[PDB]
């Protein structure tokens, strides 16, 4: 594998790892949630292009677009838990208990 | 008959906007399945060499494969340089 | 689990997309084409177990293809020989490899 | 015409590899010279790395970026 | 929510479920599962109540963190072999990766703490299908890709899954959380016979599924969330009292109960493939859920708890709304045991 | 692992192939049919404690339709079962068949010439 | 696993065609129509072969046939002929549409001085059929033997013997 | 690489012309002077404070919409191939779509801001 | 090692990953993730993919512009923090680049391998294909398939987008 390959890869476990190590704001992890699917369109295209596969070509459009509805969906959350609380901050999610 | 004319002249008045908009859509819907060029349109898609007509191996019965471009067997585009 | 409904309705929604070698349009073939070709004909109809062990030289023909580990080997255990034998210098590369060529057509 | 010129000009390059690979790696301890890497006799497209791999970086990057970067 | 919106988002959630049960390629299963997530969410507030708000957005972090994690491994696994067919993961890391978000997706254990807490965040109709609809998708994913499992992470999973269930449920008042713990131990048990016997899995959700559809119906047709206001219950409705404590107790796997066929059928199973301790272990653990189950039939059904006077005036009403297949469902989680041999028929 | 999911000449979704029909049909006074018709008897008694209503008489149409669809849903469910089970003794005897090395005919010894230890018990 | 078969230097040696793209579409046309056979034989081994090593002979008849044409184009008028692809390696996009009085003059010489007709909209992309001495080639993938597939499934159908088996069940 | 060019040129155009701005005339900075501007009187509370959006469906809305872009962007060349009665059918049933989504979030009062 | 343009890319990618991860204010997180969109174009441009790459770089700014909307609304804290401004917001920043830079020389000048293989370097342009042929983009043809093989692929889109407006106007309704 050549370095962009793994450069790429580097790209995705730092955007999975912004997600897992939650600061304050939900936003902050909606933006790393972002990252991961930047990452995953790039990766794939790459590997794509490279190996010539042609009908392949539409899976990182269809990639795309079920990253909105993903995107689309985090915010309306968002807006919900700040309508609660004024603040989007994690820790104002406490009220389950495991 | 009398309830879809009161509507349609109500919708006019007030929002002709849309109803221009349905008008187009519904003519983009329906127009193409009526339409004797759509056929041609396929045709000319048909026509396009994008990529290079391999020959074929004359195994000696293939009357209709022409020997040469400009023999008459094969496929002819006589249709398209007179539309 | 799977219920394969495409197979018992020959209604074909996703198989199209599986492979690189199932009808491009404009009959652009992937980059491996035949080596793809080769390893799915060689392990058809015997089973994942059997395939795994009996069509092995040819899956592995098609990942070099696919990554071409062996061959970017081969070129720096190449290069890194040339660049010995020049830093000493006795290799004194061609003419031809220095961008004083004659090209042809 | 043109593929008649390009496989004449690809088969070359190889040549002229082979012919300074032969050189280069003269006394490796068990290098064969010309030897493939896949199990299988068929011909095989090379790679560009098999092409330039022994060239300048001018005609390099004109091969991998040449059409990419012409505007 | 208006009942067509509502209609239209469950046939979408069961639509996701299906696609990812049809599909041949790897990118429509992930769509598979990006549609029923996208439907899931709105269902799970369906009463806003902000508790249910918590719920979604806890169960919307893990499940897309979970479908980035498979896409990840299915992007590896075409990088290592051009290929997009489900089959057995050409590569490790792929399959390590793509185990970690089934087992995020399904909670098992580590990946075990948001059941717990989506389910006592949402009514009892989504905990019913939470916990009984969307095991189907990733079971099915599994049981496909299960020749390339590795056994080591997959039985260590499993058995932390049976474990964590078991502890879990004995701290628990609330009869949602006992659920949900009751759901972790029983993922356990249908993984960790999945590298062996897929028939024995879906044996397993299959029994599971009729349970948890009885007791979550039983839990519906009176409508009670706590312990204490279970134990109301024998001075309103006995009968639904003791079809409840007799659903527990097979759900505790006692024998001759509907409940015990999986268990039997999965330390069997793995006896033919030289696996003593594990089954042993796994059959030792399991009478902590025993225990968390005839704690409760105490409360609600062994012994009559003290009442409150207003529920005289409840005497005088009857359940309007009735589900038609409680009794089915019932009769399926205990009786069952003698016809075991129709397992046959799953393969 | 899914030992028959891939049998070759397998129909995806068939649950009932023609060769099944080559076996004979489980015969309707079947003890598992008779089961399957008490596990709706019972289904139906357990339908009229729920509802509030005479267990034993309330309503006999409805109790009618649970033993009958329970014996018709299992009349089907035993016939695949018993098709199931003949497929995997036919596969099994066909391998054994043509795999001879894999399981050699032993000629047996008498217990005249078995040599057993005796272990007292004392 | 062996070493690649190579043609020496000298078997890649041939007379090229060193005119330039514009030279080489303006006479595309009437090139196509008269050297076709030695084309269309290089193609068929091109795609039947799948190796350029076993049509190096092939390929050199193309040069040798390309270098007649353009013989006979300079022998009989090489004026109308440079005035036409002046014209049209003018162009960025060398058009045909541009230079339709040039093409014109081109084509009338060579219809009086060669009998060439120029082909028409449609022809020279038809899939035409090659007569060829070069037998067809048995294994051009260079396939190994494909492994036997498991046997098969033979005989009737017998209820299985003593039931299920399972456990105490009878049946 | 002419692109590279032309970008570093422009770039390199607008931080020269920055700098002297920044370093050609005489700075005379002083607290009053670079004090916030509120019309004479000093802000009651910061600009950092949240600030509500009334819009914010039809925000959440537009990244659906603009993913369709996405997908009908390509329609061009897909206008090329054979199959022009399939393609025709997916192209209008997207645009279908499209509308029917707009439908239901008008008629649902989506598209009304927020008072 | 050619211009080492493709590296100097993905390095500048994994840098702006490096700057939203860290998780400082989101409109500082927004600005990096804006970065890495149009370096990660970049990237595609040099690999034949224009469309994708232009694609990708419209479709996340568009995102981008809608975060930034909702950050001034609901993620606003009054002394917002850029990397310097707080030690662990800095401290994640610099392992980031820290870990960034040692993967990278151990995969430049050696051969390592990390966690599935290894890498010697030789510049991402030793895999290209030689092809020589073509009057369109392959790229361009097999995006435009989509509405002639992948009739399948587009259903479910159009349903899954139609759903998310039903589902999002469901959500934020309240009540
Ligand atoms: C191995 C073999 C075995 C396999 C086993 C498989 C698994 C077995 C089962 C697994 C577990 C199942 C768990 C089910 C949980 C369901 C949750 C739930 O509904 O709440 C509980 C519910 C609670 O009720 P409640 O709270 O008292 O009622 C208050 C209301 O909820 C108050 O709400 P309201 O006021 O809004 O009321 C509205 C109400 C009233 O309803 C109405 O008014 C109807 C209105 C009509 C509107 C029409 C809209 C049409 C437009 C939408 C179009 C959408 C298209 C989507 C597709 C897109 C594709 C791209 O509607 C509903 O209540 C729910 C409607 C359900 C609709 C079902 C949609 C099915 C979709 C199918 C998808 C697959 C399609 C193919 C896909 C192919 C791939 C692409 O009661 C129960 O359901 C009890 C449990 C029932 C379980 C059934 C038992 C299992 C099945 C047994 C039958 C046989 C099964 C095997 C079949 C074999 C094959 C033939
Ligand atoms: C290998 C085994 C072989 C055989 C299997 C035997 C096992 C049982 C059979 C299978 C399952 C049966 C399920 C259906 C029955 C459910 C209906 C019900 O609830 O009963 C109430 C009902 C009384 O209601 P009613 O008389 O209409 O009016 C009084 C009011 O309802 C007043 O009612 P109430 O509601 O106001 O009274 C309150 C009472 C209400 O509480 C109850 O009613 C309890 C109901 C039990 C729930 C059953 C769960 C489902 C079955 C699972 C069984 C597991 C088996 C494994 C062994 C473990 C046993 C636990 O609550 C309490 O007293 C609290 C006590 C809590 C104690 C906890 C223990 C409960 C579970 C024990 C179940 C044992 C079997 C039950 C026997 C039948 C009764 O009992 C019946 O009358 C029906 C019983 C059976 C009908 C027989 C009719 C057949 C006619 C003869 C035909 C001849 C055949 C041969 C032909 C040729 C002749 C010449
Ligand atoms: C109305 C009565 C009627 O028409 O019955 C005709 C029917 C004609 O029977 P047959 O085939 O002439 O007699 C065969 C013998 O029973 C000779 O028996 P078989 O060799 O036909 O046995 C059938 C077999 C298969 O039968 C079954 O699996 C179902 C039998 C009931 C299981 C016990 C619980 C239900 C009571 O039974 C077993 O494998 C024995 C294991 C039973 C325990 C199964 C596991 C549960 C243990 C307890 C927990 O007789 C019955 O249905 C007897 C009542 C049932
Ligand atoms: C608690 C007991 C379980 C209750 C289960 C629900 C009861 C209702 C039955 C559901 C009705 C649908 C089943 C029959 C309709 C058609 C079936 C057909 O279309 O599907 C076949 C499949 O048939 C079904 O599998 C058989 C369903 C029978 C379920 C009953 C077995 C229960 C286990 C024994 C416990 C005792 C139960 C007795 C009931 C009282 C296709 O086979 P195939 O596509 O190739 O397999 C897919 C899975 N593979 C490939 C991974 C293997
Ligand atoms: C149109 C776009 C392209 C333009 C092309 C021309 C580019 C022009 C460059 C842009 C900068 C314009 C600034 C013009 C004024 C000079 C400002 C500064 O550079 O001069 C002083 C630089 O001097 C500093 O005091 C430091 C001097 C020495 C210390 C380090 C310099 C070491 C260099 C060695 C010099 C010794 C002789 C060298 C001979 C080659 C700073 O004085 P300062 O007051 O703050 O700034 C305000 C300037 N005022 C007064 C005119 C308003
Ligand atoms: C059995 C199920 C029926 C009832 C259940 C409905 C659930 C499924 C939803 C809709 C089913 C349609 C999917 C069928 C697969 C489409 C592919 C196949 O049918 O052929 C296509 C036929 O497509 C045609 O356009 C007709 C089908 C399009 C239907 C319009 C969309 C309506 C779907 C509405 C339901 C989906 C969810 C709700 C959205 C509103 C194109 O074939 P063609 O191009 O010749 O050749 C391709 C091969 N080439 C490229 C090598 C040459
Ligand atoms: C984009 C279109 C326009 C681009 C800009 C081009 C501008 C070219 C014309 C510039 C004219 C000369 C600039 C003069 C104004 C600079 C600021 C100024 O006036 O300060 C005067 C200041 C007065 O300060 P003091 O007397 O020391 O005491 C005051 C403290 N109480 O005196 C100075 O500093 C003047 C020093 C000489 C200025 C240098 C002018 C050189 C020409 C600039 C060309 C820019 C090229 C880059
Ligand atoms: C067959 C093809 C169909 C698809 C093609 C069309 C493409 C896209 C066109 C539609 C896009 C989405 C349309 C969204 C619908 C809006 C619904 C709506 O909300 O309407 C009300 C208004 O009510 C209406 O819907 C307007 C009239 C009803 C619809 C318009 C006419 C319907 C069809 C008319 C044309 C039919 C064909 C022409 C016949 C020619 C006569 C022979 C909105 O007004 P308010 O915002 O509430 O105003 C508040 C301020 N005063």
């Amino acid at each position: 594998m050549p370095l962009v390959y793994m450069n790429i890869i580097m790209a995705f476990a730092i955007a999975l790892a912004g997600l897992l190590m939650y600061r304050s704001h939900l936003m902050s992890s909606l933006l790393c949630l972002e990252g991961m699917m930047l990452s995953l369109f790039i990766m794939s295209t790459l590997i794509i292009l490279n190996t010539h596969f042609t009908l392949a070509n539409m899976m990182p459009i269809i990639l795309l677009v079920f990253a909105a509805c993903e995107a689309a969906l985090g915010l309306s959350l968002l807006v919900m838990v700040s309508n609660t609380y004024g603040t989007d901050y994690v820790q104002n999610l406490n009220l389950l208990q495991c | 008959a009398g309830r879809i004319a009161s509507f349609l002249k109500n919708a006019w008045a007030k929002e002709p906007v849309l109803v221009a908009s349905f008008a187009i859509g519904g003519l983009a819907i329906i127009l193409p399945s009526l339409s004797p060029y759509t056929n041609y349109a396929i045709r000319i898609n048909r026509a396009t060499p994008y990529n290079y007509p391999v020959p074929l191996r004359d195994d000696g019965n293939m009357p209709d494969v022409p020997s040469h471009p400009q023999d008459p067997q094969g496929p002819s585009l006589e249709w398209l340089k007179n539309l | 689990p799977f219920f394969d409904v495409q197979k018992r309705l020959g209604l074909d929604l996703d198989r199209w997309m599986t492979i690189q070698s199932a009808e491009q349009p404009h009959k652009i073939p992937g980059r491996c084409h035949a080596f793809e070709k080769e390893w799915i004909e060689c392990a058809h109809g015997i089973g994942g177990i059997r395939a795994e062990k009996e069509c092995k030289i040819e899956f592995d023909d098609f990942v070099e293809c696919l990554l071409r580990q062996k061959t970017m080997k081969r070129l720096s255990a190449i290069k890194r020989q040339r660049d010995k034998l020049i830093k000493e210098g006795k290799y004194t590369p061609p003419p031809h490899h220095l961008g004083k060529e004659d090209p042809r057509p | 015409l043109f593929q008649a010129e390009k496989d004449r000009r690809v088969l070359q390059m190889l040549r002229e590899n082979l012919e300074e690979e032969a050189i280069i790696m003269k006394d490796v301890p068990d290098w064969k010279v010309g030897e493939s890497v896949f199990h299988t006799t068929r011909w095989v497209t090379p790679m560009m790395g098999e092409l330039y791999g022994l060239r300048t970086n001018e005609e390099i990057l004109s091969a991998t970026y040449g059409f990419i970067w012409y505007t | 929510m208006n009942p067509i919106i509502y209609t239209t988002l469950i046939m979408t959630v069961m639509s996701g479920t299906m696609l990812v049960m049809i599909s041949s390629h790897w990118l429509l299963i992930w769509i598979g599962f990006e549609m029923n997530l996208l439907a899931m969410i709105p269902v799970l507030m369906k009463n806003f109540n902000p508790r249910a708000t918590e719920a979604a957005t806890k169960y919307f972090l893990t499940q897309a963190t979970a479908s980035m994690m498979l896409m990840m491994a299915i992007i590896i696994n075409l990088l290592y072999s051009g290929q997009w067919t489900i089959t057995k993961m050409f590569n490790p890391v792929a399959m390590t990766m793509m185990t970690m978000a089934l087992a995020m997706k399904l909670g098992l254990s580590p990946f075990h703490f948001w059941v717990p807490e989506v389910t006592q965040g949402i009514s009892l109709q989504a905990g019913l299908l939470l916990l009984t609809w969307q095991k189907l998708a990733p079971l099915s994913v599994l049981c496909q890709i299960s020749q390339s499992i590795n056994p080591n992470l997959m039985l260590t999973m499993a058995m932390l899954s049976i474990l964590i269930g078991g502890w879990g449920g004995l701290n628990q008042t609330q009869l949602r959380k006992i659920m949900a713990y009751s759901s972790i131990a029983h993922m356990g048990w249908m993984t960790a016979v999945l590298p062996y016997n897929t028939t024995m899995t879906i044996l397993n959700l299959l029994i599971y599924i009729t349970m948890t559809l009885a007791m979550f119906m039983l839990l519906i047709h009176s409508s009670a969330t706590t312990t204490l206001s279970l134990s109301h219950t024998w001075n309103k409705m006995p009968v639904i009292t003791s079809l409840m404590m007799v659903t527990l107790l097979s759900m505790g796997g006692l024998p001759p109960l509907s409940g015990f066929m999986p268990k039997w059928m999965i330390i069997q199973e793995m006896t033919k493939n030289e696996s003593i301790i594990m089954p042993t272990l796994m059959a030792m653990t399991a009478l902590l859920n025993l225990y968390f189950y005839m704690r409760l039939a105490y409360s609600s059904s062994l012994t009559m708890f003290p009442s409150t006077n207003n529920m005289k005036m409840k005497w005088q009403f009857e359940h309007t709304k009735q589900m038609k297949l409680l009794p089915t469902m019932i009769v399926l989680s205990t009786l069952v045991l003698p016809m075991t041999p129709a397992l046959s028929s799953l393969n | 692992m899914t030992m028959m999911s891939g049998r070759p000449g397998r129909v995806p979704l068939q649950f009932l192939p023609n060769e099944a029909r080559s076996l004979p049909p489980p015969k309707l006074t079947d003890p598992r049919l008779v089961y399957m018709g008490f596990l709706g008897y019972c289904s139906g008694l357990i339908d009229n404690a729920i509802r509030r209503r005479p267990v034993v008489s309330a309503g006999l149409h409805r109790q009618l339709l649970y033993v009958t669809s329970f014996v018709f849903f299992g009349y089907y469910l035993l016939k695949r079962q018993d098709y199931m089970y003949a497929l995997r003794d036919h596969d099994m005897f066909a391998y054994v068949k043509s795999h001879p090395e894999d399981f050699p005919e032993k000629d047996k010894k008498t217990y005249g010439e078995i040599l057993e230890e005796f272990h007292p018990v004392r | 696993p062996g070493i690649v078969e190579l043609p020496t230097l000298e078997d890649l040696k041939v007379q090229e065609v060193k005119v330039s793209s514009s030279v080489l579409k303006a006479a595309a046309h009437h090139y196509g129509a008269q050297c076709d056979k030695p084309n269309k034989e290089f193609m068929l081994c091109r795609w039947e072969e799948k190796d350029p090593r076993r049509c190096l002979e092939e390929g050199k008849l193309v040069n040798q046939c390309a270098l007649d044409f353009f013989r006979q184009i300079k022998r009989h008028c090489a004026e109308p002929f440079t005035e036409y692809w002046t014209c049209i390696d003018y162009s960025g996009l060398q058009l045909f549409r541009h230079c339709r009085k040039q093409q014109a003059k081109f084509d009338e010489c060579v219809l009086d001085k060669l009998g060439w007709v120029r082909p028409d909209l449609g022809e020279l992309s038809k899939v035409t059929k090659v007569k060829t001495d070069r037998p067809l080639p048995e294994n051009p993938y260079h396939s190994r033997a494909r492994p036997e597939p498991n046997p098969e499934a033979e005989g009737d159908l017998k209820p299985a013997k003593h039931g299920s088996r399972l456990f105490f069940w009878t049946m | 690489m002419n692109i590279m060019l032309t970008l570093l040129t422009n770039v390199t155009l607008a931080s020269l012309l920055v700098l002297i701005a920044f370093w050609l005339p005489q700075l005379n900075a002083y607290s009053e002077k670079t004090s916030p501007y509120e019309c004479g009187f000093d802000p009651m509370g910061s600009a950092r404070l949240p600030f509500s959006m009334k819009f914010f469906l039809v925000a959440i809305t537009f990244l659906l919409f603009d993913l369709e872009i996405a997908l009908l962007l390509p329609l061009p060349w897909a206008s090329q191939t054979n199959n022009l009665k399939t393609m025709l059918t997916m192209a209008l049933f997207l645009l279908i779509l499209l509308a029917a989504s707009l439908a239901y979030e008008w008629t649902q009062k989506g598209l009304e801001w927020a008072e | 090692m050619t211009m080492y343009i493709a590296f100097i890319l993905s390095t500048i990618f994994v840098i702006g990953f490096v700057g939203f991860s860290s998780k400082p204010s989101p409109i500082y997180g927004g600005l990096g993730l804006i970065v890495s969109g149009g370096v990660g174009c970049g990237i595609v441009l040099n690999f034949g993919g224009s469309f994708l790459g232009l694609m990708v770089f419209l479709i996340y700014l568009g995102g981008m512009l809608v975060v930034f909307g909702y950050t001034t609304a609901m993620a606003t804290e009054m002394y917002p923090e850029v990397w310097v401004s707080n030690k662990t917001v800095f401290g994640a920043f610099v392992s980031g680049l820290m870990m960034e830079f040692c993967m990278v020389y151990y995969a430049l000048k050696e051969e390592e391998v990390e966690i599935i293989f290894k890498f010697n370097g030789l510049g991402d342009w030793v895999i290209y294909d030689t092809g020589d042929s073509g009057f369109f983009s392959e790229e361009a043809m097999g995006i435009a398939a989509l509405y002639s093989y992948g009739t399948w692929l587009v259903i479910v889109t159009g349903w899954s987008l139609l759903i998310g407006v039903v589902v999002i106007m469901e959500i934020t309704r309240g009540n």
